[PDB]
């Protein structure tokens, strides 16, 4: 729900190049994608440990 | 004139052998079932990790 709106804001604001918001857009991208990789990996490890309990 | 006690001792001694080896074999086959399911979980996790990297 957060990623699908930040990426839509990225597609909206940079149809043409915006040099004033260019240094912050990269930080927002790095922050949200590094958050997502950690969350998805921990969700997979949790489901695996749950499957190994039967 | 009718040896019923030796008959009962023989029946119970032939029937205890079978109880002993059923109780011994069932635990070991259940342990092998647990080990095979654990090995299939480890196999899934390793090949899924390599798939996601590729």
């Amino acid at each position: 729900g957060v990623a699908t709106q930040l990426l839509a804001a990225y597609i909206l604001l940079f149809d043409e190049y915006n040099e004033k918001k260019a240094s912050a857009q990269k930080d927002i991208l790095i922050k949200v994608l590094d958050d997502g990789i950690t969350k998805l990996n921990e969700a997979q490890k949790s489901l695996l440990v749950s499957s190994q309990s039967f | 004139v009718i040896p019923w006690q030796t008959f009962d001792e023989t029946i119970k001694e032939l029937s205890r052998f079978k109880q002993e080896y059923s109780q011994a074999a069932s635990v070991l086959v259940g342990d092998i079932k647990t080990l095979l399911m654990d090995s299939q979980d480890k196999y899934f996790e390793a090949t899924q990790t390599v798939y996601e990297w590729c």
